This record gives structure tokens, C-alpha cells and sequence, in this order.
């Protein structure tokens, strides 16, 4: 045996880092069955843009979870972590107005100048300044310090001059790590050792995920750069994130609305603003999609019911939107600190588990509630308001879902009701879900049929609908009517009627599968 | 002649749609063996198998003649028959000679690689259809040579004994 | 489930031709893969042991 | 019908090139036996074999029902079935008579001689495809004669037991 | 496709000439039995055999798993299956009846008489292809008669046990 | 084509692997100089594979 | 030809050993002197092998 | 820093270049001669053989780059200038390994 190094350099060897007394190892896996969406507040991220996060990116994208001692800023990341165990999704970040990002400007001689600007604003280069480098990622450099280093390199083959640009990260303790390195040339027509272009803005846009640059065209030609040691970004900060105005929330919701990624669920990740919830419900009803929302968990049983009516969801417009209430407490995963947060992303997990059962059409008839699909996996549950009992009938009348202890011992969601006051077989969760899935399939079929030579035709619209309805019958979503005498044995009826010649009409009826939720036993004695 | 005959093609159509609802049927010609560190022999395999996947059974006769069969311990070790083709450079013979010369245990991975589930020129495997065997011993059988078999190619028969099945 | 005795898209069964087995154990067998069998599909063989027959 | 179907002929082309990368496949009609000092009989052989190449196996049941198969001693001796054609001068019968009359041990070499690897009128052998058997005993079998077999030539069957395999 | 292919027809011509250098192949329909003093039955034989001509083998397991097979004493006695045709005068039945009635030992000579090696109307035999059995016992078997076999002739099966093979 | 039988008597034919190798028949005419005879003699004497292009 | 099946359903045909012996048909005419009949009788009576040269 | 200080990267390209030189020397004896169509089929066969041998692998990031290990294309500017180029993605070597022990 021989010596063992602690860190790897450029030599060929095997290195072992010192033993770490405390650390956590987390695995990951990717899946794209169903796509969710939402809004929230996080540590770092490009604000007001759609971000795609998977199980292996939700730490790099987004950021390190915020400490619960800060207050009301930790819920969204916990909801995202709970929901991401099934499938990936999309997130839009909302940031307060008093938020700035750092930037360093460079003089013709090469000295740096530090400043910061609001996220909305655009960089304007003062006369006498050659170029500026700023941070594209919405990451303030307060607790982790980011330093920039410049040194010279060999000139180009054609004679152009280029330099090495390096980025480093230093913690509060003093541990220094290396993030990125680049070869950059100020000349417009320059090439890398690999043949790629070395123009600073183009290279930074292409092969860098942290930095961007803006140059002044007039004065770029007669510019010189000298070697500089580590230079740290300053002035970049995030305002008090516990106080977010409704305007930012509405802007994030509007950003979600105009997205082409075609997700299949919308989630309220710890957002307790009524206007934002109503806007999210409007988005949910627009796209024929399911939706899950949550009321504030700290409210007692008595105050929870009016809080459901406070949001505008309770009515006939917003069908297939569920509201939950979870006043219990549990130990946080990252730090065992006894945090309280609601149930959003646990219901979606149950729905995704139900959807994964069937592979042809998805099997949307499975209800989220149940002791098998819906389980709450948390460390230790302690009721916030013991010796208190909810009024179950009032909750049912109020379209509020309840949580109960299962046979095994873990917490279980025991009901699934949508926000529809009328008695239409629609307050059951799956009944709107089947029809929404069928409607989406029909829309996709009709879009493709429009490219046919004839186009949309009544004869053409019947064959495809028969095929899809037969597939849905095969999956078990549609069943025969209960009374064979009154109604025919067929599960669905598709008929076409013609009045005059200008008006046609295509209609199909369906008999949805029922759920089993109330059971009664009657003992006797011989 | 028969008074119970009655036709119903909606039921048959429903059965057809239900059967066709599932994706495909795996053709028996699509598989791959790995052989751990000797990955150059994977091309020459021509026949393989999946382990038994059974348990021992315990029989107990109760009162009167009542009998019950009960689950027993898992069966670990078994045999697998593998056939390979032979080239004019003695790849299979050299492999068998090396394996006999030095006592070794080789890990063998069997997986199904259909054409439908593939990206580019590289096959992609699925966890559901992948099985593994550890601590295997590779043995040979007698190899038959004969004239008047001008239309045939020599095919050694290999016998592999595994000691653990993992998935 | 014969075709003659069926209503709608659902098959109907009869008590005379229906039998049941309880407390069964499902076991697999060796599954054969080979090339040159381009016209065949893989068919596993299952061995099931029952412990009571009821009707 | 099936929604999982997808065609990909680049993958099949890659498989075809990978299989064709190796040289050829040995035809079963190309071999040669030497029989040590009696090299005039090598022409008349019509069927041969390769020794078993196996080991004895040792079975041990661990705690609960865990079972392990372990390598054992090599297998030295065995049998090989060899068929020869018969001439009207009794070369094979005289050979067998002489072998029975005097107790002898003969070394037998089996080699593969493809047409592709040959120079001039002389075949060349390769170390990878060449095997040797030492201290062999040659025994005969019942030889069948019958009328109404006008289209067949008499083919005696020989049984050879070897005692050591060397390469 | 295959980069190892190379044609060589001089080698094949050499193998052809080497194989054709030897004379002929003995057709299995050319043989003759004598049956010692009963030489009139030699015509009616239809199937014959050559004795086993083997030895006993002694197995010894040496140190570790080393095994050696060793020659043993010659095998003298055995069985030979012979089929004869039957005439309407009961030649074979009378022969078998006479053999059973009196305990006798009959010497049988087995020879090969090809058409090429013959002078005049008399066949000539060669010492290399001639074998002899001494002190033989001739036994019969069950003989099958049936209708609807209009195209077949009755063929008794004979079982002969020899006690010494001499050449 | 892979052949399968479902519940009751329903039957499905499924796409299978592609057919690569096959046979094709070509008829040609012979000249005095023995062009085709010499071509075939050369092909038999030495093993080789050639590439044929067919155009309509 | 030797047929082999590779991974999946690919198939390759390979050159094999040469075909030596075969059969050929010849038709001739007969003269009064029994030339062909006597030729065939002599060939059947005595086993022999002859060499035939065919020219185009 | 051209990925060329590694030993095998220049060796693969040199072997491919030698094979191409031998291929193009033979094609000069073809009745047509050297042609753009002729230079594509042989090179595709050769690069497929190298792909089968394991020298060329698919790009690490399937989103940014395609799934093909090599890209062969022919470019035409006016009529007198033709151009044949092929790109390759060589196999990597494992030389630096790091282990990070933790404690529960």
C-alpha cells in the first residue's frame, strides 16, 4: 500500500475524503406519467419563468430548503418534495419587489465595479465601461459566496487574445469549491481549442448555466483585461419572503396559464391567498383538468368550514376541485423540528397511484381516497387540538374532506369530494375525471381529423368515438345500467340526429362506475 | 337441431378489444446474455432460459384424510441450458478451457430487448423483464462432429448452475 | 362462458359449470428463449396447487 | 390494434453488423483424427466428438434452506463415440483385432481443419481448436449385416475411453 | 460480410484423391454363414452380425479425484441376432426342432464375399474379414402369423450365443 | 407474423422480425468468349460476396 | 449453404463445401448394328468409370 | 486541451484514416473513379464496423445532441467544390475516482 490523497486533481489516482460526522444520502428516479403544476416561494431560481423539475433536479434547481425558523417560507418546498415522489412537474417562482441580483462591470483598464439591480430592470452600460457580467440564476450570494477569477491564456492561432474565466463557491466556514471554467475572447471572430466560438456573450449563453454578459459595442474593440484574484458579487439580496403581495401571485398564475406543456393537474403548494386560489381554479376548469387545494391547517374545526366558503371555489363553475384540511403536526424530514403543513401533493400522489394501474387509457375511475392509494408517511403525528371532535355531516354538507387513522396505524384520507353543491353524482371525484379524460381524447382526435382530405365529417366522428368508448368500457370505467328492465344493457349510447341540413348533432351518454363508501352491518341472534 | 344456439357478436367484439388493449407479445427471439466481464460472447448465444422460481412444499395430513400443502424455503440453485454457435477461431472452446482451468464464479444477467423499446442503435432494458443470477459455474457437454452434415454448423451445449436469483 | 349464454357485452356464468379452488399457491417454471423461433411468442408455464375444491 | 408498436431498423442493422463482425461459423463436417502411430485410418473416420469438460459438484445446505454448489475435482475419464466406414480389405477389422490381441494405449488428437485456413494441399491447425486425449482404449461394437440394404455401406461403431485431456 | 472467407480447391482435390486411394466400401448385403455341418441353410439367412469384441474395464480412483480405466479380461460369450426366411417345407422349423431335441454345440463361420473378389461361380474369402465363433447354441423366438399381411413372408428370428471368438 | 389466440376464439396477427435473406432468379445469355461461364467458374473457385444494385 | 440466426431475428447465409457428384440427362439415337445397346450391356456387365469431356 | 492528450483518441482517428486511405486507393481502379456517392457507402460500412467494435459511443447528453455516435454528410458549394466530412464521439477512459465516506 501507499499514500492516499483527499481531493482529486489532474493526476490519475483514487482519493478518499475525510469522514463526515453528519450528512444525508438521497437517491432518485425519473418518471413522466402525469405532470403537475403550481406556484411557490423558494431560495434560488429564475423568477416568473416555467421551470421543469425532476427528482434529481429539485435540489439544484429550486434550492436548499428554507429553515422553518424563518416562518411561512418552508411549506412550498415540502409540498414539492411530497408530490415529486411520483412524477415530475412544473413550477413558477414568485419573488417580492425588493429583490435584486448582483452584477460586476469592467473598466477599459480592467478594474471591477459592483452594483445590483431589480429583476425587472435591464442592464444599461455607462460610457467608459467595456462589459458587465451578472448572474442569470435567481440566486443571491449572501450565505454561499461566489467569486470570479480572471487569468490569461495562450493566444489564438489567428492571433486573437483570450483569457480563462473561472467561477468558485465559498461557504461561510471557508471551504472553497470549483463551479465552472471557460476560455473567453473579447474579439468577435475567435475560436476555442475545440473549435467552438469564444465570444463572451455567445459562449456564456451557450455553455454556462450561472452567468451572462453584456458588452458595449462601441468601446469593446480597444479593451484590455489583466489578471485579477477572486472577486465576490455583492448587493444581491431577497426581500422578506414571508410577505408576498397578491400582485406577484397573480403574475405567477398568469405565467402558468400561458404554458404549452400540457400538464394533467394543478396544485396549490402552500399558497393561502384567496385570489390566487380562485385564479388557479379558473385555470383548472379551463383546461378540463383536476385540481387540489388546501385551507390553512392551523385553523380549528369550527373555523375551517367558513374558510372553505371564503374561497370562490364552492359553486357550480369549478367542478373537480378539492379542498383539504389537516390540523395535525409532524417532524420535518430535513431537520427534526416539528413543523406543520397541509395536504397538497399527498392527494395528487394518491391520484397518480390510481392512474398508474392502467396503461392503455390510464384508468381515471379510481378515487384518490382509500387505505391503499392514499397514505400519509410522516414521522410522528400529534393532534394540535385534542379532545375535540369534528362534525362529519357538516363537513360533508360543506364539501370538506376528512383524514382518519387506518387499520395499519398510519394516517389515511377517508373521503374525496369536489366543490359542487348540486346533487348531480358530480361531487364524487372520479365522475368528472372520466368525462374530462374522454373530452381530452376527443379533442386530440378532432384536431388530427381536421388534416384529413375531407375534414371534419359526421361519419368520421362516429368511428373514432366508438373505438375510444369501447376502450374505456374495456378498462372498466363504464358499466351496464343497474336496472336492465328500464334501460338497455349497453353501457354507452352514441347517436346522431339531423334537423334540416345545416344543423347536425353528435351526443354520447355514459354510465359511470360507482364507488363503495358507506357500509352497514346488522347483527342478529337466533 | 340445436335450440340453444344464439349469436352475439357484441360480446366477441368486446373480448377482442379487451385482449388487444394490452401492448404486445414478446417474441422468443429477443433476449441478451451478459456474462459479466466477458462481453464478447454475448453475440454468439443462441438459446437461453429463465430460472424455475419455485418453493419447496410441505405436506401434512390432518384429521381424517384432510391434507394441506404449505410454503417452504426458496429454491436457490438450479440448472440452465444454453446453446452457442462456434466460429473458426475457437472462441467458445477457449472460453470453456479458461473456465475449467481456473475455478471461477461468474455473474450472468438475462434481459429481454424488444425492437419496439429501443432508442438509436442501443437497446434499452426494463426492470420488470430483467433477472440476474449470481455465482454461476459454466460447464460444457460433448460436441458432435460428423461428415454428411454439410448444411449444419457446430453448436456446443453449455450447462450453467446458478446459486442465487436476484431482481 | 359460452357465447350463446351471454347478455350484452358481459358474460354470464352458470352454477352447474362453475367450480372453485381455495388457498392456492402459484409457482412458475423454466421459460425457454431461442432465436430462429420468429413465428412463436414466449409462453410461461405456471403450476398451481389447490387445497380445497368447493361448488 | 397494438399501440406499443414502433419500427426501428437502425437497431437491426447494428445487430446484423455486430453478428457479422466475427469471422465465420465452423461447419461440422471439417475435422480430423490421428490415432498416434496408425495414421492410415484417419481417412475412414465419419463421426467424432469432443470430451465433456466438466467438474464434479458438491452440494451443501446452509442455515434454513440455503444451498450452494461448489466446484469439485476434474473429470478425467469418459467415453467417445466414433464411427468409421469399412473397406473390402478389412482395415478397420484388422485394426480392432490387433488392438484386442495386444493390450495397448493410444494417444488420439482431435483438430478442426477448415478450408479457409489452409495453405497448398496441407491443412493447418490452430491451438485454440485443437484438443488431445491420452492413454485411450479402443473397443468395437456389434456390426450389422443385412440384405435388402443395397444402398448402404457397412459402418462399424467404435467406443473409445480416454484417461486425460490435454491442451 | 465475412472477412475470413477464402477458397482453396487444390486442398479439396487432395482430400478427394486421398479418400479415393483406398479400394471400395463393403456393401452390407454381402456376407455368408456356414453353420458347420448344416450347409443347406446358408441360403436362407437374411441378417447377421459381428460379435462385440470388447474387454472388461477396471476403475480406480487415485489420489484426489484422479481416475484411471484399465484393461480387463476378454469378453468371450454374447448374443447374435439372426433372421431367416421360411419355406413351405419347414426347413427352419425342422432345424430348430432338431436343435432343441438334442443338445448340440455348432460352430459358425462369418465371412464377407464381395462380387469384385470372386473367381468363376465360386466366392473367395479373405482372412482379414473372416471371423469365427465356437460352441454356439441356436435358439428360436416367437414367430408371428397374421392375415392382411398378403405382401409379407414369414421370417423366424434366431438367437445364437457363442462361447469363443477366433480369427 | 406472430400468431396468437385470445379469449374464446379471437385471433390476432402481429408484426414480427424482418426477413433479410432470400432467393432471386436471373436469366442471362451466353457469348462465344465464355464470359458467363468464366464468371461462374471464378465465383465457385474463390468464396466472395458481391453487392448488386437493381434499378427500375 | 449454411443458415444461422443471430441476435433478434437476423439471418445469414454462408458458403459451404462444394457439391461434387450429381446427375445429368443425355438423349441419343440408335442404329441397326446395336451400338448403344451393346455399349450399355458392356457397361452393366463390367464395373468401370469413364471420363466425359463436354464442349460448347 | 483538445481531448488529444489522451492516448486512444488520436489512435482511433489514425486507424480510421489509414482504413480510408486504403479504401480510396482501390477505388481509383474503378471504371468511374472516385465519386461522392462511392465515398459514402464504404465509409458508412467502415464507421458501422468501428461502432460495433465499441470505439464510438452515443453522446452523453441526448437532449442537446442526437443519438447517433457518428455523423456523415456531404456538402455542395456551386459545382467544382465538393466536401466530405465525418464526425466521431470517442469512448472515454476512467482514470480519476473519488470516494466520500459518511457516518449515520
Amino acid at each position: 500500500q501507499y499514500s492516499i490523497q483527499q481531493s482529486l486533481g489532474n493526476a490519475s489516482g483514487v482519493a478518499v475524503s475525510p469522514i463526515n460526522a453528519d450528512a444525508t444520502l438521497s437517491t432518485g428516479v425519473a418518471l413522466n406519467s402525469s405532470l403537475w403544476a403550481g406556484i411557490g416561494v423558494f431560495a434560488r431560481g429564475k423568477p416568473f419563468t416555467v421551470l421543469a423539475v425532476t427528482e434529481s433536479n429539485y435540489e439544484d434547481v429550486l434550492g436548499e430548503p428554507l429553515k422553518p425558523s424563518s416562518g411561512s417560507q418552508f411549506e412550498p418546498i415540502r409540498h414539492v418534495y411530497e408530490a415529486i415522489q411520483q412524477t415530475s412537474g412544473y413550477v413558477v417562482r414568485a419573488v417580492p419587489d425588493d429583490a435584486k441580483f448582483p452584477i460586476i462591470m469592467f473598466d477599459e483598464s480592467g478594474e471591477p465595479a459592483y452594483s445590483a439591480l431589480p429583476y425587472g430592470s435591464e442592464i444599461e452600460l455607462d460610457s467608459g465601461e467595456a462589459f458587465a457580467i451578472y448572474v442569470d440564476d435567481g440566486d443571491p450570494c449572501i450565505s454561499p459566496t461566489r467569486e470570479l477569477t480572471i487569468e490569461t491564456a495562450t493566444a489564438d492561432s489567428a492571433g486573437n487574445e483570450r483569457f480563462l474565466l473561472k467561477l468558485t463557491q465559498t461557504t461561510s466556514l471557508g471551504v472553497v469549491t470549483t463551479l465552472e471554467t471557460h476560455t473567453v475572447s473579447l474579439a468577435e471572430e475567435a475560436k476555442d481549442d475545440m473549435g467552438r466560438l469564444c465570444y463572451l456573450p455567445t459562449a456564456l449563453e451557450a455553455r454556462s448555466k450561472y452567468l451572462r454578459a453584456v458588452v458595449n459595442e462601441e468601446l469593446i474593440s480597444t479593451a484590455k483585461v489583466t489578471n485579477k484574484k477572486s472577486l465576490a458579487f455583492t448587493g444581491g439580496t431577497n426581500g422578506d419572503q414571508s410577505k408576498i403581495s397578491t400582485a406577484a401571485y397573480l403574475r405567477a398564475v398568469k405565467v402558468l396559464n400561458n404554458a404549452p406543456y400540457m400538464y394533467t393537474a394543478v396544485l396549490g403548494l402552500g399558497c393561502y391567498d384567496n385570489a390566487a386560489i380562485t385564479a388557479l381554479g379558473k385555470i383548472c376548469a379551463d383546461r378540463l383538468i383536476d385540481g387540489f387545494f388546501d385551507v390553512k391547517p392551523t385553523l380549528t374545526y369550527a373555523e375551517a368550514l367558513p374558510a372553505v366558503e371564503d374561497t370562490g371555489l364552492l359553486g357550480t363553475d369549478y367542478v373537480s376541485c378539492s379542498v383539504y384540511h389537516y390540523p395535525f403536526s409532524c417532524k420535518d424530514k430535513w431537520t427534526q423540528s416539528r413543523v406543520v403543513f397541509g395536504l397538497s401533493g399527498v392527494a395528487y400522489a394518491a391520484k397518480a397511484r390510481g392512474v398508474k394501474k392502467n396503461s392503455d387509457v390510464g384508468g381515471w375511475h379510481y378515487s384518490p381516497a382509500g387505505e391503499e392509494r392514499a397514505v400519509i408517511a410522516r414521522a410522528s403525528i400529534q393532534p394540535l387540538y385534542p379532545e375535540d371532535t369534528p362534525d362529519e355531516e357538516a363537513m360533508v354538507k360543506g364539501r370538506l374532506n376528512k383524514v382518519s387513522v387506518g387499520t395499519s396505524g398510519q394516517m389515511i384520507i377517508d373521503d374525496a369530494l369536489t366543490c359542487c353543491t348540486q346533487d348531480n353524482y358530480l361531487h364524487f371525484q372520479h365522475v368528472p375525471s372520466l368525462m374530462n379524460a374522454i373530452s381530452r381524447f376527443f379533442v386530440q382526435l378532432a384536431r388530427q381529423m381536421k388534416h384529413s382530405p375531407d375534414g371534419i365529417t359526421a361519419a368520421g366522428l362516429t368511428k373514432g368515438m366508438t373505438k375510444l368508448l369501447d376502450r374505456f368500457v374495456a378498462s372498466g370505467a363504464l358499466v351496464a345500467p343497474r336496472d336492465p328492465d328500464a334501460d338497455g344493457t349497453e353501457p354507452y349510447v352514441l347517436k346522431v340526429t339531423q334537423a334540416e341540413f345545416d344543423k347536425w348533432e353528435v351526443v354520447w351518454a355514459c354510465c359511470p362506475t360507482g364507488v363503495a363508501r358507506r357500509i352497514q352491518g346488522v347483527p342478529l341472534l337466533i | 337441431g340445436h335450440n340453444n344456439t344464439k349469436g352475439n357478436r357484441k360480446f366477441i367484439k368486446g373480448r377482442y378489444t379487451a385482449n388487444a388493449a394490452k401492448g404486445e407479445r414478446l417474441v422468443s427471439s429477443e433476449f441478451l446474455l451478459t456474462f459479466a466481464g466477458h462481453e464478447d460472447i454475448s453475440v454468439l448465444v443462441r438459446t437461453s432460459q429463465i430460472p424455475e422460481m419455485t418453493r419447496e412444499d410441505v405436506e401434512d395430513y390432518g384429521p381424517n384424510g384432510v391434507k394441506f400443502n404449505q410454503h417452504g424455503p426458496i429454491r436457490n440453485s438450479g440448472e440452465i441450458q444454453v446453446q452457442c454457435v462456434e466460429t473458426i477461431e475457437g472462441d467458445i472452446l477457449q472460453f470453456i478451457k479458461d473456465r475449467i482451468a481456473a475455478k471461477d464464479y461468474v455473474d450472468i444477467t438475462m434481459a429481454a430487448t424488444p425492437e419496439s423499446k429501443s432508442s438509436g442503435v442501443n437497446a434499452v432494458t426494463k426492470a420488470a423483464t430483467t433477472i440476474e443470477m449470481l455465482d454461476c459455474k459454466i460447464y460444457s457437454d460433448a460436441i458432435d462432429f460428423s461428415t454428411e452434415d454439410v448444411t449444419a454448423a457446430v453448436r456446443p451445449s453449455l450447462r450453467i448452475v446458478y446459486n442465487w436469483i436476484e431482481w
